[PDB]
This record gives structure tokens, C-alpha cells and sequence, in this order.
């Protein structure tokens, strides 16, 4: 099977480096170099990511897309920057405008062929292609219009392989942008319409999670990418591994999706323990459960604490018994009998890989599928609202060839999918 | 003579070198295939020094049979009987069955009418798989499917591993258990079931060990398959063939579903202690808390069952153990069954892995049966269906690949008629 | 033919420990159970080369069965037999028999029930508890009280250390042995009875050491015992069943409660001097200071003895040397008992510990009976019950157990008619 | 079976290291190293006050609470002071006040969620849980009102598991403190209905037994702290051991509570004889018999020879006869037979452990219930009436969210508790 991701916009892209920093060295990957992976199973999967041409350098198999230079130019220019094929830069030297209808319907719109052609040239590599990774933050312009339109596209053309979208959306407290919530709401709407996996996360419920629950003081961007790229990679790529119990892409799909919305999930990753200290091996598994159930923890904004589940899917990646495993799902599915949805007998969705993350023993990425991330296209939805009343920073969309109604269009989309998310919360 | 087995689905594959494993290692044939007719009828001669064994390997996913073709063993099977689908397992039916098991079938079905030919007046195929997987459930289903078409005239006995009643694994599972039953159920001999759950409870409480490896149940299974094909096509004082099974074991087309027993379950480490009597391994027959399946005989009558001794036993031993069951009464066999007990019985003692945690003793009891008792464990695995299919759940994940509201809401009244057939064979006189 | 015993309670346990010991000691079978019928009547003979105990052990702190799976011995129960209850002893009846007791019940059952069918016609169940405990009062209570009803056919011999006279240890203790006496009394075949500070006085005044370890207590039982059980059940001049005892022992269904005595109580250092006489142990059989119970024949007349003699004795030593006690008068039987002299003669001489503190003599007596003295210990225990209860003293902690202001007064009341029955079935003509 | 020690406020606190500092010696247990007990017994059962995480870090299971940083900034970076997880320490950097209701109503009261959470961590670690110890001082905040807000709470979520309580009440003398009568009323208050075991210490009943019967000059507060843990120790932990007649907190409790109220005892230590000269090794048991019930020597300040006697529980632990343990206690019952109640047979309660302390040939424990502690909640509740009169220091409790209802339930309450105590003495 198979996968090409997707670096849209510079935060999309800024994490593509994370991504596939991590990544790599969970597949023996050197900037250029080949596999040195200390095992012999990091490899017999990889292709899932790379691609074969020297024998020595396996290229990942993602397209990065922006119309800000500096941007690539900085992953470029950088550690493992120098792995992608150029072929994979699809830059718009354009004035890359913190307008979603910038990278939407002028900007973007040109740069768009000059990707699909690429997209194409990736997907038809070889073998059986599963699906595409999409990464971006929905408040901006290359982020969520371009790389909403990307998708747009995508859809048309394998309307078959799947497509998670990991996307940033608009943190709340402070939000790292103005008029956020049009770039945002604008590409939600693109989202719940085409890709059928997609994966929120919150640089400030990961900040939370990364200076409460790993005592860092300094995180900076870098981390939350590294935590999040941790996640994205517990997902896919390890399922792509032997395992007593493994799915992919589509079983996770398959198990998570009730209702074709295509509906938002919320990562949690196993061992999150400050380095030297915490180092307490308490990881026998109830501690991997007690940990990623817990309302901190979810990469998400909202807490689950607020709102019904309707699947979960414990995808665990360590030697682990099939019995403390999916007993340990269980008690936990009855304590919190509250908050698991009902007409899902099994909410959860137990998956185990053999091998474990490079270093450590035991870990388990969580794909949290609650109702509670109704309470988070609220607030975005509002943020709109109390600003489109008065058309605030519209004429940057407007002047740039957009609607009125386009405007209308996805808050109300985007608030509808709020209203139905609900529906089974009750 | 013979009896093919095609195992199916990782599990089935996982239990299948487990199974496999046990073999050769109580007919001292070395990984390498060589030993230095009798058991003919599961090992064919090829060439002048080795044994390829008699049966062939289906998953869609490589991970799994790809581990058998690195560790000793990799010498045992041809190359050529462990089929691959490169493609996508997928937990679910449809997908499997249907759209791409579709694909690989063909090419399956070609071994099993190639491994079928070369052989001498076969019995038929033991067919092992896990009952609620994607390559498991659905592919089977339309494996055994094409074979009750191909070769009806033979015995079809599958070998299940019926989800586990609490600890399932996959979402769905029940989903692809009502689905491989359906299908499956017009076209078996006799289906032997072996519950993943009740085989833990005897390794937590018959052999003691927390640590079980699934590896293990493998080795269990492993051990009460042993009992069935291997030792009993292997001459003895009381032989029973394979269809003598599914005629003194199924009371009623429905391919019926017995469940597995073993006897003497006890760790090693135990194993100097003093054996246990020809009496009690008897006994332990008729205690809900040693059956490799949790349809604790609840209520469940008994309707026939199938004593398979091996090792050194005197036939009055059981011509009296059995008598002394058969006036228990609270162990109350059908009405309209005088006398339904199948002694078989064979020579050579089990075979005990080297050190695995199996006690090793010099006489064992793998009975099988038919109990009303069933009439639970597709109830419990029934209503599970319907709560998802209630709201369609992980529907959309079949439907979408060549299924229809059709084939589960179909599958689900057949099943019902299940819960009856299993209720009005018993619990009435 | 054999009986079975059940050590109840830490001190049934020590006590078990010790009584156990004895055991294999004067059978030649080492702590690892191999020696190099007869006995069979509390051994079975796994197999095998071994000789598992024919016995279980019953405590709800791990504390004191754990020790016996730490020293030599260790080796000789089956891993199995010794049942265990992780949460909480408590001192008190209630919470031993009702609360907690209750849990582990029907397991400890299980094993009275799969060691009493492993057997060949049994007799019996040697019972040990300790009176005033709470695992030994309480959970036995219930203990002997379910077998009453599933083997009301046999003998139900209990083995009791009922509480010191003056030297108690629990506050409650009587809470505790009023209530297991109420409870065991319409259940009970013979109680045996010693008396753990009576057999201080021997260990002071008949062989001296002001340093008595428990462990010795337990050599003592532990010898008084082996004349009961081991060496009776063995073969002999005058052989004694268990039935015989319950028959030639209970005048009346009361499960009525004989004392222990035993005759050559002699330290080692005294090992050499010249042995005592046929005639001067039988004396010292009707000496208030030697019989393991401060029950000192007061005024109790007895009422049936059972002179159980081992080792190298002549009928018509003993058939004379009873009749001169016969005829003392000042040791007066009861009149509605012309002759109450129950001889039991076995040939093995006694078997002492190679190195504690027993002389090793070449015969002993082990005299057992009933006498209306106990009129007296009830008595003396039972007051003591009601000084308490008048205040209700540790009452609640029973009651927060599951029990009542019922089960308290009414076991009262039930003890009160046994002051009145062990007074008429005597003091009167 | 297991605990989990607490130690509430300063004081409780202190004595936690020295309750530590030993029971780890009687346990083998080196600051952060593991079991190098000079035998094989001090292992089976330590479970009862660790956890196993490592293989050589058998972490003590107790709670540190206090709402002054430097304290338990004491106790961690000294000796044992890194053995505890850090997620024990629950500090409160509040002003840890010398009220009782800062302690218990209003700085107390936040600092207390996060308490109950790790109690629960720790309850729920694993087998079968018992009871929990509780150390402080009913003269302070941290320790009357935090503490005692510690187990109402702890009192509602295991009404089933034990609750030994070992407190400091104000010595009488000179008080430590000035409101002292104010937070210890207030404390004992909470004491006589939830914790059902306490073990009442008096730093002058002390000082006295420690340079009287320790011809010690200069008994630091590390020895009266060490005394005590000495106590603690004979009591809990012991029992945890073999014995030709062991009891357990419940016997314990089960056998020398007759009455409801919870009653406290008295703690007395076994050998308690001056280092070199003293040890005269009169141990044979009449010795230890003869200390335990003399007057001096009883950790409480007033003295048993001033009241009958409910209970005692001479805990021994050291190979002895439970013929000359059984006997002695007789002797000693009927040459006192003045005071030792009568309506209870066999005050007594003997228990019998075997291996001694550490290097100790023979000792034992006495927890006695006597009447006579009804001379002490007198002289609390007296100094209470004496300035509550005056409403003394009374603003600094009120201006906290308190009530002029709330001190008089206290010593109204336990000031019946006096009362009830003597209706035994009679
Ligand atoms: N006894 C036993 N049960 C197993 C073993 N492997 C898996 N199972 C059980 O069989 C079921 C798992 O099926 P899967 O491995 O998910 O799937 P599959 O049937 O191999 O086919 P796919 O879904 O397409 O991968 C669960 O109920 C497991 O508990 C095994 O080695 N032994
Ligand atoms: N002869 C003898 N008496 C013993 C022995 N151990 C204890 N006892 C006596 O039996 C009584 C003690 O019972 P406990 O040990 O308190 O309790 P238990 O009956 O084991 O059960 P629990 O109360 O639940 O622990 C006292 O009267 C002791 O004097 C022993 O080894 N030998
Ligand atoms: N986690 C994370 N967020 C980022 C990174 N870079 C920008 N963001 C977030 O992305 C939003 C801004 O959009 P931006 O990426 O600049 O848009 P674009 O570059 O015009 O497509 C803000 O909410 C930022 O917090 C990053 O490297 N990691
Ligand atoms: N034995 C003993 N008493 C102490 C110790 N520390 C303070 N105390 C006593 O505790 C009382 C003071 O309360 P304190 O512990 O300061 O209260 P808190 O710290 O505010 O909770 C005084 O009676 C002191 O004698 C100690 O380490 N050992």
C-alpha cells in the first residue's frame, strides 16, 4: 500500500519538517542517505512514504506547496531539507497574502495545475496507493485556501483512496492571525466535503500539554511539531508495521466514521513523561490508557470530558497482551459509560502494532472521535459571525474575487455540521 | 484418506503454523521436512527425502505469512502454497468477500484443486479461520463457498475461532461473524469452534500464567487439532474418520457448530506430579471451566458427542468412565438421543512442546460436541449485530464495496433461524 | 476407610503443621513425599513415588500458610490444598463466618468435595480450628455446617482448642467460641478438646521449660493426634474406627466433647531413666494434671473412655489395669454406664520428634473422654460470654458484619441448655 | 493488604521523615536504592507502604501536604528526602497560616481536589487496600485543619478502609503555639468521627521519657520524632509480619474499640533503655511488661494510674513464649484489677509478631485505650473556654470564612467526648 503527503502552506510545511524529521529516523532514513535502520522491519513497509531510484536515497513522497519563498526556502535550506526531490517544490513566488480566497480562487488557483500534475506524477509512482496526508493550518491563506483547493481536487481525481487532513485549527485564547475564523471557517467547510479524516490540533492545548505534562519551559514551535508529528505517525506508518491486531488507514476509517460528514477526530499520544524524572516506565498499559483518555492529553482544544464519543481507536505499537489490551478497553468503557455514546456497543476500536517507537517500550496513538469537538466549530463559527456582521476584514476576500455568499455559504455549512454532531450527543 | 486444510486469515494462519508446528513434532519430521501410508493423509511424499506438507495459506496482508517463510519451518511448505494478496486486508466482510478476496480466490481455489489432485482418495478440507476478520470471514466464506459447489461430495470441516465474548478485538467483528456464519453455514460439514476468551481462562486457571502469548492459544488449539486430524487418521484400537464426525457429530444439516475439549490442561512445572486417573480426565470433560469455548453449558444439552482418547487407555476404562457420565443426569444429553457418545480411540500419547508450559502426559481427552448450549454465544453474538446495524454504524465501510442493506439484513434473519434451530433441537422433548 | 482433615484457622494451621509433621516422621516418607494399604486412610498415593497429604488448609491472612510453603514440607502438600483468603483474619466470628468466611466457602468445599471423591469409601473429616478465633470459629462454623448436609453419612470429628481458662489472648474470644460451639453443635460427630494452657501446666510440671514455644503446644496435639487418626486407622490387637469413637464416645447427639490425655509426657534428658510401668501410666490417666484441659475432674464423672494404648502392650495388662481403676471409686463413672472402657491396642510403639523435648517411651496412652466436668469449662466460658454481651461490648463489630442481636442471644440460650444437658446426663441417679 | 501514610502540615511532616527514615531500615530500603534488608522477611509484605515501578525503587506510598513551600523543602533535600515521587508533594505556596480555618476552610479547601486525586492514585495502586496513616500536630493549620479536611474527605470515599490517626496534642506545660487550644479543638473535633484509631503524642510526655528514661541531655526534636516513629512501627508494619499470634489494624481496632466515638490511645515502646550502661538486657518479658504499663513511659502526657483501662494491645515482636506473654498479662490484669475496667474480661489484647526490631533482640508495642486521656481533652477544652470567653485571637479565623457557631460545636463536641470517656470510668 501507499500514501504521498501533503505540506500546504508554510504551518503545513513548517511540520512536514517534523513530520518527516521524525519519521525518517523511525525508518532509518539519513538526510540523503539510505536506510541504516537498526532493524531489518523498518523497511520491508517503507514505500508507503518513499520511493525508489539510486538505492541509497528513498525520497518522500509529499508535495510542498506555497506561494511564500522564504518559507521552503528556510526547510530547504535546513537539516533533512535536502531529501525532497525539487520536483516536489510547488512554490507560487506570488505574494503569498494571508487571504484564503488569496490562495483560493487568484493566487492559488494558478499554482494549482503545476501541483496536481505532480500529485499525479506521485500517485501513479507504482504499486496500490491508499491515501494522501494533508497538512496545513486553516488561518491563513497558502494553508487553508490553496491547500483546501488541493484537496478539492484531489477528490475528483481518486474519488477511492482515502484522505486524512491534519489540520491547526484557529487555537483559542490567542489566536496567531486576524481574521482567522474567514480563513478558517472558509476551508472547515472545503474539509467536511471532501477530505474523510481529519486530525485538529491546537497549538495551545499543546503548549498545555507540553508544559504541564512534559515540565518543558521553552516549547517552541519546533515541539508542538514534534509532538504532533508523533502522533501522525503512530497513525499511519505504524499500522503500516506487523502487528497481533493491525488496521489501516481505512479500518481507522471504516471504524471512525458513523456518519459521512467525515467528521474531525482529536490525537493523543501514550508515553508523554518529562525526560529524566518522570521516566517512571509506568507504562505496563492501564497508564497508557489512564493517559490518553484523559481530558488533557487530547491535542485537541476542547475536552472530551464535555462530550459523548462515538468511536475511539487505540492504535497501540508495543509487544502487549491482546487480553490487558482489550480488557483494559473495556472497564475503561464502563467507567465512563456517561460519555461513550450508546447505540455503539463498542465504541472503541482496539488496534496493536508489534514494533514500538524507535526508543521507547510501549506507546499508543489515540483517534478520538467525540462529539465534544462540537464545542470548538462553535467558537470559530462565532468568532465569524460577530465579525462578518460588520464584513470587517472583507474587503481583502472581496477584492480579490470572492462572494458575499461564499462567506455564507461555509459558516453556515460549517455551522450546520455543529448542529448535527450534537444530534448524538443526545 | 486425506484431508487438505487451508488456513485462512492471519489468525488462521498463526494457529495454522501453530497446528503445523505440533505436527511434525510428534512425527518426527525436522523443520527441514525430512524425518529418519499411516499419516499420509495430511503429508504428501514429494521428491525422494522431504514431506511438503498438505495444505495452503491465505492472507491479504503479507506481515503474516511472510514470518512463516523466515523461521524454521521456511523449509516445510512449497513457495508456492502461501497465497498473498499484497493489496489490503481490511476488517471488514464485504471487502474481503466480496470486491478484492474476490481477486485472489481463483488462484486459491487452483492450489486446492492442484493439492486436491496429486493426493489418493481424499475425505476433504480442514479449513481454518477466524471467524470476525476481513480476510478471515468474508474470503472463506466464498472459499468453502466455491468448494461445497466443486467438491460436494467430501467432508468440510471448519475450523473456527469464534469471537471472544467480552474481549473481541476488531469494532466491527460481529459484522463479519454474522456474515461468515450465513455464508458459510450452507456449505460446512461440521464447524469446530475453539472461543480465543475461554482458552485464556484456562491458561489463567488450568496452567497458570498471566503472560499468554497469543502464541499459546496457538499451541492449544494447536494441541486439540492434533487430536482430531493427525492422530485419528493415524491408526489405533477404535480409528474414526473424518466423516465419521460430522455423521456422529451433526444431528442436522446446519453445519453444525461442536465445540473443542481437551483434558489433561496442566503446566509444566506441574509436570512431575502424579498423572491423573482415566476417571477424572473423564470428569473434567464435563466441566464448563476446561472447553476452549465460553458457552458454559448454561442449560445447553449435550446431542452428541466425540471422545477422542489417545495414549494408553483400556476400552473398559472408557466403557465405564462414559457409563458413569451417562447417569450424572445433571449433565442431561437430548431427549431424542439414546446414546450419543463417539469413543475414539488412538495409540500413540499426546506430544507436548519440547518446553512450552503443556504438562505432557501419557493420555488425553480431546472431546468435541454439539450442545444446545451454542444457542447462547450466537444469541450474545447476535444482538451485538443489531445494535450497530441499528444505526448502520461502520456500514457505509461494506456497502461501499459491493454489499448491499440486502446481504446484512438477510444474513441476520438467517442467523435468526439459528436461535431457533438451536432452541427447538433441544429444550423440548 | 480414610478421613479427611480440614485445618481451619492460623492456629488449626500451626497446629496442622505440626500434627502433619508427626505424620510423615513415623512413616518414613521425607518431606518430599516419597518414602522408601495401611495408611492410605490419610495419604493417597499420587502415582508416582510421592505421597500428597490427604488434607486441606483453610486462612484468611496469607501470613501462617505461607510460612508452610517456606520449610521443608514444602514440598509435601499439593500447591493446590492450601486455600487462602489475601483480605482479612479478624478476630471476630461475624465477619470470619457471614462477611468475609463466606467468599471462600464454597472453593474450600470444592476441595472437602474433589478430595473426598478422589478417595475409596471414607469415614470422615478430621476437622482443626482454634474456638476463639475468627477464621477458626466463624468460617469453620459454616464449614462443618455445609458438610453436615452434603455427607450428613459419615463422621464429623472436630478437633478443637478451645480458649484458655484464665490465660485468653482475643478480648473476645468467648464472642467467638460461644458462637462456634451454637453453630458446630448440630453438626458435629465428637469434638475433641485441648485445652492450650492445661497443656502449659504439662509442659511445666510434666517435663519442665518455662519456655514453651507454640511449636511445642503443636508436637504435643500433635502426638495426642497421631494415637487418634495415624496409628488407629493402622492396623493393630484391637483396632478403633472413627465410627468406633463417635459410637463408644457420644452418649447423646450433642455433639459431644471429649478430652485429650495422653500418658508417657516425659522430657528428653530424662531419656534414659528406667521406663514407667504398664500400671502407672494407666494411673496417670485419672490424674487431673496431665490431660491437655483445665477441666480437672472437679466433680465431672466420666462417662466414656476410650483407652487408646500403641506400642508394646498386653491385652490383659491393660484387661487388669482398668479393672483396678474400675474399681478406685474415687474416679466415678456415671451409674447409667456400667462399663464405659472403649480399649484401643496398636502395635507401633509412639513416635517422638529425634530432638524436641518428648522422652520416646515404648507404649503411651492416649485416653480420651467425656466427662461431666466440662460441665465446668462451659460453664466458665459461658459467663464470660455474658459479662460482655451485658454491655454489648465489641458487639458492634459483628453486627456491622452480618449478624443480629438474634444470632448473639440466641446462641446464648443455645449453650445455656448445654450447662443443663452435660448436668442431668449426670450429678443425678 | 496496604496503607498509605499522610503526612499533613509541618509537624506530621517532619515526623513523615523519621517515620521513613526508620520503618526503610526496618525494610532495607536505601534512599533511592532498594531491598538490602540483611534478610529475606523484610520483603513479603513491604507492599503495605511501597510500590513497584523500577526493581530497586520501592517508592514510599504517603502523601506530603502542606501550604509551606520550605518545609517539605526541607524534607526533600536532606537524607531521605528523594525517595518520595514528586507526586506526592502537594504543596500549597499560600500563606500556611496558623489557622485552623486557613488550613481547613479557605487555603485548605483548594489544595484539597489536589489532594484527593493522587489519595486515589495511590489507593488505587493495587491488591487490597486497609487504611491510611495520618501524622500532624492539632496545634497549626497545615496539620488541625488541613489535615483534618484530609480525612473528612478520605472518610467518605472508603468508609470501609481504616484510618489510624497518630497526633501531637498541645503538651501541656508550655504550648508550642498560642491559639494552639483554637486549631486542636478544632481538629480533634473532626478526629472523633472519621479516623477510627488515633495514637496521641505529647513532645513533653516525651522530652520526659526521653531524658529520664534516655538519660539523653539533649533530645532534639529528630529523637521525640524518632521515639514516636519508633512506636508507628511496632504497630502497622510489624503486624505485617509472621508471629505465633498476629493481629492486624483491624484486630487492633476490632479489639480495643468498644465504643463508636473512635477513641485514642496512648503509645508505648517496649526496651527503652540509655545506650551503653543501661543495656541490661532485662528483656526476658517481665521486663518489657514491667515498662510498657508503668506511668512514665506512656507517649500520652496524662498518666494511666489516673484511670481505667478499655483496651491494651501489648503488640510484641521478638521470639518469645506465648506461655510467659499470655501469663505475664494475667498478673499484671489482677495486681491493677483497681484500674482496668471490669465489664471486659480480658482488657487485654496480646499479639505476637516474631522478628524483633532490626537490632533489637526483644520489643513491644502498647496502644492503650484508657479513660485516663479524659484528663487531656479537659485540659484542651479548658484553655479553649478560657479565651474563646474572650474571642482571643478569634478574628484571624472568622476574618478567614469562619463562624462563632463553628468553635463552639468543636468544644461542645469533643468536649461531651470528655464526658462519654468517663462514663467507663464508673
Ligand atoms: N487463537 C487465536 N486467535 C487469534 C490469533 N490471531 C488472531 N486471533 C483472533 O482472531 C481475530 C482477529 O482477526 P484479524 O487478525 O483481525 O483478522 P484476520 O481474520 O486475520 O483477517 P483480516 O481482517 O483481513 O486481517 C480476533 O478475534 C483475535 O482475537 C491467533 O494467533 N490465535
Ligand atoms: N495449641 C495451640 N494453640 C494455638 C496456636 N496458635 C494459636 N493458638 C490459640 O488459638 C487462639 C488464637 O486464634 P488466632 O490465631 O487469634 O486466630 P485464628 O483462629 O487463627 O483465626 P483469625 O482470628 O481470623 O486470625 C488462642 O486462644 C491461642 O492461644 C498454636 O499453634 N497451638
Ligand atoms: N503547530 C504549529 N502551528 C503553526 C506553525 N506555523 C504557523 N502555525 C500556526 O498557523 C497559523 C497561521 O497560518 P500560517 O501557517 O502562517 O498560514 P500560511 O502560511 O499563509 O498558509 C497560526 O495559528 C499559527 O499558530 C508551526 O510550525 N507549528
Ligand atoms: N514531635 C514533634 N512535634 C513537632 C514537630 N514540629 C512541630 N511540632 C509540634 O507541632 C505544634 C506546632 O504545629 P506545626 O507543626 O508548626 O503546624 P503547621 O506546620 O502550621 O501545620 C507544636 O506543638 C510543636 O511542638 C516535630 O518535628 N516533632
Amino acid at each position: 500500500r501507499e500514501i504521498v503527503h501533503i505540506q500546504a502552506g508554510q504551518c503545513g510545511n513548517q511540520i512536514g519538517a517534523k513530520f518527516w524529521e521524525v519519521i525518517s529516523d523511525e525508518h532509518g532514513i539519513d538526510p540523503t542517505g539510505s536506510y541504516h535502520g537498526d532493524s531489518d522491519l523498518q523497511l520491508e513497509r517503507i514505500n508507503v512514504y518513499y520511493n525508489e531510484a539510486a538505492g541509497n536515497k528513498y525520497v518522500p513522497r509529499a508535495i510542498l506547496v506555497d506561494l511564500e519563498p522564504g518559507t521552503m526556502d528556510s526547510v530547504r535550506s535546513g537539516p533533512f531539507g535536502q531529501i525532497f526531490r525539487p520536483d516536489n517544490f510547488v512554490f507560487g513566488q506570488s505574494g503569498a497574502g494571508n487571504n484564503w480566497a488569496k490562495g483560493h480562487y487568484t493566487e492559488g488557483a494558478e499554482l494549482v495545475d503545476s501541483v496536481l500534475d505532480v500529485v499525479r506524477k506521485e500517485s501513479e509512482s507504482c504499486d496500490c496507493l491508499q491515501g494522501f496526508q494533508l497538512t496545513h493550518s486553516l488561518g491563513g491563506g497558502t494553508g487553508s485556501g490553496m491547500g483546501t483547493l488541493l484537496i478539492s481536487k484531489i477528490r475528483e481525481e481518486y474519488p477511492d483512496r482515502i484522505m486524512n487532513t491534519f489540520s491547526v485549527v484557529p487555537s483559542p485564547k490567542v489566536s496567531d492571525t486576524v481574521v482567522e475564523p474567514y480563513n478558517a471557517t472558509l476551508s472547515v467547510h472545503q474539509l467536511v466535503e471532501n477530505t474523510d479524516e481529519t486530525y485538529c490540533i491546537d497549538n495551545e492545548a499543546l503548549y498545555d500539554i507540553c508544559f504541564r505534562t512534559l515540565k518543558l519551559t521553552t516549547p517552541t514551535y519546533g515541539d508542538l511539531n514534534h509532538l504532533v508529528s508523533a502522533t501522525m505517525s503512530g497513525v499511519t506508518t505504524c499500522l503500516r508495521f506487523p502487528g497481533q491486531l493491525n488496521a489501516d488507514l481505512r479500518k481507522l476509517a471504516v471504524n471512525m466514521v458513523p456518519f459521512p460528514r467525515l467528521h474531525f477526530f482529536m490525537p493523543g499520544f501514550a508515553p508523554l513523561t518529562s525526560r529524566g524524572s518522570q521516566q517512571y516506565r509506568a507504562l505496563t498499559v492501564p497508564e497508557l490508557t489512564q493517559q490518553m483518555f484523559d481530558a488533557k492529553n487530547m491535542m485537541a482544544a476542547c475536552d472530551p470530558r464535555h462530550g459523548r464519543y462515538l468511536t475511539v481507536a487505540a492504535v497501540f505499537r508495543g509487544r502487549m497482551s491482546m487480553k490487558e489490551v482489550d480488557e483494559q478497553m473495556l472497564n475503561v468503557q464502563n467507567k465512563n459509560s456517561s460519555y461513550f455514546v450508546e447505540w455503539i456497543p463498542n465504541n472503541v476500536k482496539t488496534a496493536v502494532c508489534d514494533i514500538p517507537p524507535r526508543g521507547l517500550k510501549m506507546s499508543a496513538t489515540f483517534i478520538g472521535n467525540s462529539t465534544a469537538i462540537q464545542e470548538l466549530f462553535k467558537r470559530i463559527s462565532e468568532q465569524f459571525t460577530a465579525m462578518f456582521r460588520r464584513k470587517a476584514f472583507l474587503h481583502w476576500y472581496t477584492g480579490e474575487g470572492m462572494d458575499e455568499m461564499e462567506f455564507t455559504e461555509a459558516e453556515s455549512n460549517m455551522n450546520d455540521l455543529v448542529s448535527e454532531y450534537q444530534q448524538y450527543q443526545d | 484418506r486425506e484431508c487438505i486444510s487451508i488456513h485462512v486469515g492471519q489468525a488462521g494462519v498463526q494457529i495454522g503454523n501453530a497446528c503445523w508446528e505440533l505436527y511434525c513434532l510428534e512425527h518426527g519430521i525436522q523443520p527441514d521436512g525430512q524425518m529418519p501410508d499411516s499419516f499420509n493423509t495430511f503429508f504428501s511424499e514429494t521428491g525422494a527425502g522431504k514431506h511438503v506438507p498438505r495444505a495452503v495459506f491465505v492472507d491479504l496482508e503479507p506481515t503474516v505469512i511472510d514470518e512463516v517463510r523466515t523461521g524454521t519451518y521456511r523449509q516445510l511448505f512449497h513457495p508456492e502454497q502461501l497465497i498473498t494478496g499484497k493489496e489490503d486486508a481490511a476488517n471488514n466482510y464485504a471487502r474481503g468477500h466480496y470486491t478484492i478476496g474476490k481477486e485472489i480466490i481463483d488462484l486459491v481455489l487452483d492450489r486446492i484443486r492442484k493439492l486436491a489432485d496429486q493426493c489418493t482418495g481424499l475425505q476433504g478440507f480442514s479449513v481454518f479461520h477466524s471467524f470476525g476478520g476481513g480476510t478471515g470471514s468474508g474470503f472463506t466464506s466464498l472459499l468453502m463457498e466455491r468448494l461445497s459447489v466443486d467438491y460436494g461430495k467430501k467432508s468440510k470441516l471448519e475450523f473456527s475461532i469464534y469471537p471472544a465474548p467480552q474481549v473481541s478485538t476488531a469494532v466491527v467483528e460481529p459484522y463479519n461473524s454474522i456474515l461468515t456464519t450465513h455464508t458459510t453455514l450452507e456449505h460446512s460439514d461440521c464447524a469446530f469452534m475453539v472461543d480465543n476468551e475461554a482458552i485464556y481462562d484456562i491458561c489463567r486457571r488450568n496452567l497458570d500464567i498471566e503472560r499468554p502469548t497469543y502464541t499459546n492459544l496457538n499451541r492449544l488449539i494447536g494441541q486439540i487439532v492434533s487430536s482430531i486430524t493427525a492422530s485419528l487418521r493415524f491408526d489405533g484400537a477404535l480409528n474414526v474418520d473424518l466423516t465419521e464426525f460430522q455423521t456422529n457429530l451433526v444431528p442436522y444439516p446446519r453445519g453444525h457448530f461442536p465445540l473443542a475439549t481437551y483434558a489433561p490442561v496442566i503446566s509444566a512445572e506441574k509436570a512431575y506430579h502424579e498423572q491423573l486417573s482415566v476417571a477424572e480426565i473423564t470428569n473434567a470433560c464435563f466441566e464448563p471451566a476446561n472447553q476452549m469455548v465460553k458457552c458454559d453449558p448454561r442449560h445447553g444439552k449435550y446431542m452428541a458427542c466425540c471422545l477422542l482418547y489417545r495414549g494408553d487407555v483400556v476400552p473398559k476404562d472408557v466403557n465405564a468412565a462414559i457409563a458413569t457420565i451417562k447417569t450424572k443426569r445433571t449433565i442431561q444429553f437430548v431427549d431424542w438421543c439414546p446414546t450419543g457418545f463417539k469413543v475414539g480411540i488412538n495409540y500413540e500419547p499426546p506430544t507436548v512442546v519440547p518446553g512450552g508450559d503443556l504438562a505432557k502426559v501419557q493420555r488425553a481427552v480431546c472431546m468435541l460436541s454439539n450442545t444446545t448450549a451454542i444457542a447462547e454465544a450466537w444469541a450474545r453474538l447476535d444482538h451485538k449485530f443489531d445494535l450497530m446495524y441499528a444505526k448502520r454504524a461502520f456500514v457505509h465501510w461494506y456497502v461501499g464495496e459491493g454489499m448491499e442493506e440486502g446481504e446484512f439484513s438477510e444474513a441476520r434473519e438467517d442467523m435468526a433461524a439459528l436461535e431457533k434451530d438451536y432452541e427447538e433441537v433441544g429444550v423440548d422433548s
